């Protein structure tokens, strides 16, 4: 709930982990001032495309991001301002939830899947209750803290850059409008990823075809392991009108209701 | 740090909810309209599948109000969950600004309209058969623990003169195990307790069934016409019920006024109704006097 500030010499980037849409994530290390200790961290480098020379000083979209802590979100250990912004977080070796469900597939219990639905939902609830909009929620951006604990990552990063199509809501695609309920849409797609064990949304199609496809009434199909009750949720997540879509309170509560009976809502053998 | 388990031991609902794009089906004509929205008759052509399926497309008019469509999604849920020759099934939904339920078309449409337009070419053996099919459909609905809170002739569709099905489900509610009653609407079709206490049960749908069979036996007459929704409670408390239809014998009318008993358990069950109307349908001219047969 307090934002720490690093100087650039305290941080060092060891290996590239991967690049995405916004920034590039390095596995790096922290060596504090006047100490010789190396503490393994995750340093995400965001390039300054503001032109105003954006990131030389701490803005508080930045402290806002830095002043959040919840059991099911990735806490931002510290930030480092400069020509490039550096976001330092814990290095979670278990990796992304996407890769996990892709590797273990059905072998994970239905209880785990429903519970992860719940956890992602309460993380997002914490974020929404504190006015934080994610703008990039996906299965790739949910990391495993524990084999049973998941945390939401890459939140608030999107409004660091100036003004992913398969996780975006229609208003987001058409008018660049991002809301907590657009994050709900994204949540629905994320859960779809989860319960299809890491399937690629709208695989056969091309990015051009997706928004119109959505506007013509078609959706991501019902997952093989999904009861009608669970798919109904994703469906209401993917509503065109925003104020119809569920809120995160309710999403968390209903996935909780389901979690209190895993086999009735998911069928895996 | 997991949710602790409390198993229900109830079967998963593996109903398939199919989703279609609006370009897969066309709207030809209007079949019905109102504040609910509009029902269209149209053609569905699935993608890559090349069958042309005559369909009814129900589209909701107040898209923006949340629970107008909460009610549409519950409706879609129920209609996608049922599977029975005498109940209409959902073929899929189209999610747009407007939700559109899509079902298989029934050429002859509303049954009320049918028993009205074809008033004197209708034998006893069609009417009794219709009663049987409806009782069967409602029996299936009963043992899937969902209550059709709006059973009436308006809501029975006609596939062929010999085959009808049940529809709506816009008010229909699912009852869980150890959920005998539902506490919450067409006043002249409801049971007394549904008017006085807002209680709906499977035995309330039996009252609705009785009124329905009365509509059929009177060839589409209006229940309690001239009597307003305001007062009927009182008439029912005086013991007054619907009149005996001119074609009905004392046994048929006995069964239907048995559907309208105050004690809800004293009313017949759909099981019973299937048995008794099947037994009557084996000799129709003995239970209904309609000449022209
Ligand atoms: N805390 C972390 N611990 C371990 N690996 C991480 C962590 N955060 C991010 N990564 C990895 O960083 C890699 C790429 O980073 P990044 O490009 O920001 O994420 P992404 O998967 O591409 N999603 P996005 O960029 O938001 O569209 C992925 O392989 C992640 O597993
Ligand atoms: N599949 C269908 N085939 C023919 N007619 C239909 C069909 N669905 C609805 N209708 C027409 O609409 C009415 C029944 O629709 P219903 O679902 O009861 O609407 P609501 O629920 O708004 O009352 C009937 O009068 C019937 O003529
Ligand atoms: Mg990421
Ligand atoms: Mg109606």
């Amino acid at each position: 709930v307090l934002a720490r500030i690093f100087k650039e010499t305290e941080l060092r980037k060891l290996k590239v982990l991967g690049s995405g849409v916004f920034g590039t994530v390095h596995k790096g290390v922290w060596i504090p001032e006047g100490e010789s200790i190396k503490i393994p961290v995750c340093i995400k480098v965001i390039e300054d495309k503001s032109g105003r020379q954006s990131f030389q000083a701490v803005t508080d979209h930045m402290l806002a991001i830095g002043s959040l802590d919840h059991a099911h979100i990735v806490r931002l250990l510290g930030l480092c301002p400069g020509s490039s912004l550096q976001l330092v977080t814990q290095y979670l070796p278990l990796g992304s939830l996407l890769d996990h469900v892709r590797q273990h597939r059905g072998a994970l219990g239905p209880r785990l899947l429903l519970n992860w639905g719940v956890q992602i939902a309460k993380g997002m609830y914490y974020l929404e209750e504190h006015g934080m909009v994610h703008r990039n929620l996906a299965a790739r951006n949910v990391l495993l803290k524990s084999p049973s604990q998941v945390q939401v990552a890459d939140f608030g990063v999107a409004d660091l850059l100036p003004p992913p199509i398969k996780w975006m809501a229609l208003e987001s695609i058409h008018f660049g409008k991002y809301t907590h309920q657009s994050d709900v849409w994204s949540y629905g797609v994320t859960v779809w990823e989860l319960m299809t064990f890491g399937a690629e949304p709208y695989a056969g199609l091309r990015l051009a075809e997706v928004p119109d496809l959505l506007e013509k009434g078609e959706r991501l199909a019902q997952p093989q392991i999904c009861t009608i009750d669970v798919y109904m949720v994703m469906v209401k997540c993917w509503m065109i009108d925003e104020n119809i879509r569920p809120t995160f309170k309710e999403l968390a509560n209903e996935f909780t209701r389901m979690a209190r009976d895993p086999p009735r809502y998911l069928v895996i053998k | 740090l997991v949710e602790p388990l409390t198993p229900s031991g109830e079967a998963p609902n593996q109903a398939l909810l199919r989703i279609l794009k609006e370009t897969e089906f066309k709207k030809i004509k209007v079949l019905g309209s109102g504040a609910f929205g509009t029902v269209y008759k149209g053609l569905w052509i699935p993608e890559g599948e090349k069958v042309k399926i005559p369909v009814a497309i129900k589209e909701l008019r107040e898209a923006t109000s949340p629970k107008a469509n909460k009610e549409i999604l519950d409706e879609a849920y129920v209609m996608a969950s049922v599977d029975n020759p005498h109940v209409c099934r959902l073929l899929g939904i189209c999610l747009t600004s407007t939700v559109q339920l899509i079902t298989q078309l029934m050429p002859f449409g509303c049954l009320l309209d049918y028993v009205r337009e074809h008033k004197d070419n209708i034998g006893s053996q069609y009417l009794l058969n219709w009663c049987v099919q409806i009782a069967k459909g409602m029996n299936y609905l009963e043992d899937r623990r969902l209550v059709h809170r709006d059973l009436a002739a308006r809501n029975v569709l006609v596939k062929t003169p010999q085959h009808v099905k049940i529809t709506d489900f816009g008010l229909a509610k699912l009852l869980g195990a150890e959920e005998k009653e539902y506490h919450a609407v067409p006043i002249k079709w409801m049971a007394l307790e549904s008017i006085l206490h807002r209680i709906y049960t499977h035995q309330s749908d039996v009252w609705s069934y009785g009124v329905t069979v009365w509509e059929l036996m009177t060839f589409g007459s209006k229940p309690y016409d001239g009597i307003p929704a305001s007062e009927i409670s009182s008439i029912l408390e005086k013991g007054e019920r619907l009149p005996q239809p001119p074609i009905c014998t004392i046994d048929v009318y006995m069964i239907m006024r048995k559907c309208w008993m105050i004690d809800a358990d004293s009313r017949p069950k759909f099981r019973e109704l299937i048995i008794e109307f099947s037994k009557m349908a084996r000799d129709p001219q003995r239970y209904l006097v309609i000449q022209g047969d």
